[PDB]
């Protein structure tokens, strides 16, 4: 069935993640001996590691579709390139809590539009930068 | 792995030895015949003799009139079909023993007493970049 | 029962701009420490979980004990506890205000000193058409008889040891 | 350098102004702790009554 039976926000973001995971899969063979590797290939490897750590999920804790869209969107736009892959799950709890508490207007705009606007993309860029700076600086 | 561990242990001290030797030629900034090819009679070690011979083939397309002194039969096997008219000498029975200075002096005495004319030159060897990466350069 | 529900939160942005980062790195500890108590404030909201008493009344053969439990639950409605060290914060608040006033007037004094220094530089004649005596007058470091001798009278030619 | 020293003093005065909001943050931090402790007991009382039921 594919993308014919998923929401616009999830389809728009998971399409990019599917391409990036395919790119990481192609260059995963060069990580075995790649002591010296190109910056583009290192970015593909670093993005794929964050995306692989993104898909991990604990048992008996299913997630709402808005929580899934927000977490996948952060990992696919490059917000987690500075976050270590061993702290992604802790970032997943805390940043979603901050969105569910301080920036509920972003979720209301996404729910009304059904997708992610470039204006909301800029707002999500700012609140991610504010959140990572507030956690550590 | 046992041989590599022993060889890297002695390379840890024999690398600045070559740094001091090459320092004079670096300071003179002299820019370039004879070609020294370093190989061994022990094959099936990977892409060592094939890629070094490939670099030697690129020298045959750049300096076709340069005599080459090879240390190892594998380089002789690859390059005899192409440029058998431009092979000075090929050393053999080498590789099983570890390289020591006496073997180097044997090659050094071979370059001198042969009397062959040479102004510039270079030595072909596999550099040790890392555990999994080796580069073919020239000194 | 009142005062501070979880919605209350001060402006962290102005506070983060005010502190000199690692010079006041205890704020980085303080924010996380306060954030941990927000995690405790995340759990246990004001009202507890409602309980359907009628289901237990009908299921139990004798619902008199359920009625007694419900009556005692409604009777025992304890309110909020008492604030303990609010006066100490108020006392340090007054001390902070005194330190605020002391630091403000000292900074005002240093600002007036810097303004006077800039006024001196503004009124200083330019170094192009300046006589050597006027350079000595405007900069009173000077040289005279009770002065450190040197082959070239410079800023630090004397000790150098 | 004199202009920079003026701006540094301006920041120092502003940090003194934000000392009050730090105190309010400390007051809210105390109130948050007292709320989380008292409301958990209210949750614990409700769970104990449910345990009795």
């Amino acid at each position: 069935v594919g993308s014919a039976a998923q929401t616009r926000a999830m389809k728009q973001v998971a399409g990019s993640m599917k391409l990036e995971l395919a790119q990481y899969r192609e260059v995963a063979a060069f990580a075995q001996f790649g002591s010296d590797l190109d910056a583009s290939t290192q970015q593909l490897l670093s993005r794929g590691v964050r995306l692989t750590e993104l898909l991990k999920q604990g048992q008996y804790v299913p997630m709402a579709i808005e929580d899934q869209v927000a977490i996948i969107y952060c990992g696919v736009r490059g917000h987690l390139d500075k976050v270590e892959p061993s702290k992604i799950t802790k970032f997943e709890k805390e940043f979603s809590q901050h969105i569910k508490t301080s920036h509920r207007d972003i979720l209301d705009t996404i729910a009304k539009e059904g997708q992610i606007s470039p204006d909301t993309d800029a707002k999500l860029k700012k609140v991610v930068t504010d959140f990572l700076s507030t956690f550590q600086a | 792995a046992a041989k590599y561990t022993k060889a890297e242990r002695e390379l840890r001290v024999a690398k600045p030895y070559g740094q001091g030797a090459m320092k004079f030629y670096e300071k003179t900034e002299l820019k370039g015949q004879l070609i020294i090819a370093i190989s061994s009679d022990r094959g099936l070690c990977g892409a060592v003799h094939s890629s070094v011979g490939r670099q030697l083939k690129a020298d045959l397309a750049a300096n076709p009139d340069t005599m080459v002194i090879c240390v190892g039969d594998k380089i002789r096997n690859i390059l005899q079909r192409l440029y058998g008219n431009n092979l000075a000498m090929v050393c053999n029975d080498f590789g099983r023993r570890p390289p020591v200075f006496e073997d180097a002096t044997k090659v050094a005495r071979a370059v001198l007493e042969s009397g062959m004319e040479f102004t510039n030159g270079k030595i072909v060897y596999n550099a040790f970049r890392s555990v999994v990466s080796f580069r073919t350069t020239d000194i | 029962a009142s005062k501070r529900i979880a919605r209350s939160s001060i402006d962290w942005a102005k506070m983060a701009e005010s502190v000199p980062e690692s010079q006041k790195a205890m704020y980085n500890q303080f924010k996380a420490k306060s954030d941990g108590y927000i995690r405790k404030a995340l759990s246990y909201p004001e009202q507890p979980s409602p309980i359907n008493w009628e289901h237990y009344r009908k299921s139990l053969t004798n619902p008199a004990m359920v009625d007694a439990f419900k009556k005692q639950y409604e009777a025992l409605k304890v309110p909020y506890p008492e604030d303990k060290v609010s006066s100490q914060i108020d006392a340090q608040e007054a001390e902070a205000k005194k330190e605020i006033t002391k630091f403000i007037q000292e900074s005002r004094g240093r600002i007036e000193n810097y303004k006077a220094e800039l006024g001196k530089l503004g009124q200083m004649i330019p170094f192009e058409h300046m006589t050597l005596e006027d350079f000595f007058e405007a900069f009173p470091e000077k040289v005279l008889n009770p002065d450190p001798p040197s082959p070239n009278v410079k800023k630090k030619p004397f000790k150098n040891n | 350098g004199f202009e920079e020293a003026i701006t540094l003093e301006e920041r120092a005065q502003k940090s003194a102004e934000a000392q009050i909001m730090l105190f309010q943050a400390k007051r809210e931090n105390v109130q948050f702790q007292l709320e989380a402790a008292y409301r958990a007991r209210l949750h614990h009382v409700n769970n104990e009554i449910k345990k009795r039921l």
